């Protein structure tokens, strides 16, 4: 809830998931 | 044998060859040239004898390796570890009567919810190392080297898919031979008997009953009953196909395929159901050869002396080496006239594919950069619809 | 969905009750005009596919009429449809009956044969009073209580 | 009107929804029945 | 002092847990779950 | 079986459960906490 | 025929391909690239049949 610089580096981005683009193939 | 050929000597010459100028710090810089000549040997033409033979084209076969059971993935957030689900129990509706006690409407009913609770799935990993300046060497195109660097990567995605199939199919053999109760099995005698059975068997489904589902073997469903429907569409037979030439060999097979369900597509079949092994003692890592082998198959990280603990699965086939052998079994079903009718929603199957490209490590060292790829995948199976077990044993 | 679980049983009590309905009348209530003998399975099978092709035909032999309350003497026709003839049957008869060559010509450019034949699992999970009797033990209360009883005492 | 209209009872503040049905069940004379059996 | 009660004991039973999936290079990949109870606990509701 | 686990016991401790403040007319009022551990048992993470 | 469709690396001849002896190598096949090469005599009794 609190921010304060909450969109750091590389894991505070990597828990605000990201990129749902490859998925696996038949459906 | 033993050629003396004037070119094959040439070619045999491995002092010259790129690999000397890669496996040692120090090497020959200036390159000569060399006379190359095709005459009483291959690549030999009618005219021209003295050119170097030249490719007409590369072909890179890829092959879209697909998971069957793919439309069954719910996809998660990836978020805590405990999935549970629950049912609510029958309580059959009675007849009223106006002559009663009249304050047992002050009375309570509640209702009963039969549980289970699962696990966590496993992360998986994969990884591919492509280079910069040693594989350019033999693509004699920048389009066939970006196809290769493609190819590797979508061979990457296939056999995820592979693993995922082959993995299920042993969840489904594994939870029949060993977890489930002796009530939904049925015994069979011969094939054609087992064929009558499943399609008798099929047909017990699509009725509410309570006599199908392990509802007994969930937390809180001992007493009581809970009654299961399935439709057509989430019917499945996992069988092999020896057997499926047998059942769709049939009429029923064809009154069931005419102006109605696609019964090809129902049964889901494998050649013979098990390439997965299990570990049944927790042994250890102690020989070269074991590891060289796991190297065969992608497996980089096991060294010597790495534990392996019970219940430990393995996808391909290794119970040949010395160490495996006794310490490994197979998912693989007795006397193999086979055949597990489920419900398809039983199989509770979600993954987290968010985010599967975790970023390149470069190592400008030898310019070969590596990507990874890292998936979880959840497989478990419900004790609340409909299975029936048809085996000779 | 504790709601909706009490709706879906409602429909599982009907279903159930309507079977043993259609179980106590022909055992017990129906003339032995209507019931053909049949020894074998497959004797079975081609009384079956003769007795769906004995209606659709302007017959007075196949109505129990005779037992209204006034149709003792004289005759009433009775046609029925392929729409809404039934056959009421066991899942290891129905395996049997669907695996026949007519099956198959009456499922092309047809009627749906496979939803004309309405099967269960063995009929009658539905019990009978014979003796009038009464509730003595804890046990079975405990035992109505489970299934959701609880006007019982 | 098969949603009565539930029963509070604040007291332990367990409400109560009954659920009331009228189903009648017979079978008519006058259509074609055939019982194909072993007895 | 110990306890003979059996949800206790799937506690204690330490084998099936998670960190026994990441110490080891394979594992299970299915998971059967388990008949979990609160009976007799710390986890008692009164209804469910 | 038995067994001498930590957070076992405290798992099966029944008097600090919920339905003991639903099937008494009197209970205990305030919570002073817990020390939860999940080590050599299940529910076991690498990390935390 | 069904033995394809399969995930399986026993049904190729990628042990006698160049580098494809060690390891596995996994082919499926799709139904719309499957071919039976027979005689006439024996397809007059395959397709004569219910399957």
């Amino acid at each position: 809830m609190y921010e304060g610089n909450n969109m750091r580096s590389m894991m505070g981005t990597s828990y605000e998931d990201s990129r749902l683009n490859k998925r696996t193939e038949l459906n | 044998q033993s050629t003396k050929n004037e070119t094959a000597l040439l070619v045999a010459k491995s002092a010259k060859s790129a690999l000397q100028d890669f496996n040692h710090d120090y090497s020959k810089s200036w390159t000569f040239g060399d006379k190359w000549d095709n005459s009483n040997t291959m690549f030999e033409t009618f005219v021209n004898k003295y050119l170097f033979p030249k490719i007409n084209e590369t072909l890179l076969i890829d092959i879209a390796l697909g998971n069957r059971f793919n439309w069954l993935a719910k996809e998660q957030d990836f978020i805590g570890q405990y999935s549970e689900e629950y049912v609510i129990m029958d309580t059959v509706p009675i007849n009223m009567d106006l002559s009663k006690n009249e304050e047992l409407m002050l009375k309570r009913n509640y209702p009963r919810m039969a549980t289970k609770l699962y696990g966590n799935g496993i992360v998986k990993k994969q990884k591919f190392t492509l280079n910069n300046n040693d594989t350019r060497f033999n693509f004699q195109t920048l389009a066939d080297a970006t196809n290769y660097a493609l190819g590797v990567y979508k061979k990457k995605i296939s056999d995820i898919n592979v693993l995922e199939e082959k993995e299920m199919r042993a969840m489904l053999v594994d939870y029949s031979l060993n977890q489930l109760s002796e009530t939904n099995v049925r015994k069979a005698t011969s094939k054609e008997d087992l064929a009558s059975k499943v399609f008798e068997a099929i047909l017990n489904l699509q009725n509410n009953s309570a006599k199908y589902n392990e509802v007994h073997r969930a937390s809180g469903g001992a007493i009581g009953q809970y009654t299961t429907v399935s439709k057509l569409k989430d019917i499945v037979i996992l069988t092999t196909d020896s057997l499926k030439s047998y059942l769709l060999d049939t009429k029923i097979a064809n009154t069931f395929q005419i102006a109605g369900i696609d019964f090809t597509d129902h049964v889901i079949s494998f050649d013979d159901l098990g390439g997965v092994f299990k570990v049944t003692k927790e042994f250890k890592l102690q020989n070269q050869d074991s590891i060289d082998f796991l190297r065969a198959y992608g497996d980089y990280q096991s060294q010597l002396g790495d534990t392996i603990p019970v219940g430990a699965v393995f996808t391909y086939d290794v119970s040949k080496l010395k160490e495996f052998t006794g310490n490994v079994e197979e998912i693989k079903p007795k006397s193999d006239l086979y055949a597990f009718i489920l419900d398809i929603n039983s199989i509770k199957y979600k993954r987290y594919t968010k985010g599967m490209l975790k970023p390149p490590f470069h190592n400008p060292e030898f310019d070969e950069v590596t990507h990874w790829i890292h998936y979880y995948s959840f497989k478990a199976i419900s004790p609340f619809f409909n299975k029936i077990l048809i085996t000779d044993q």
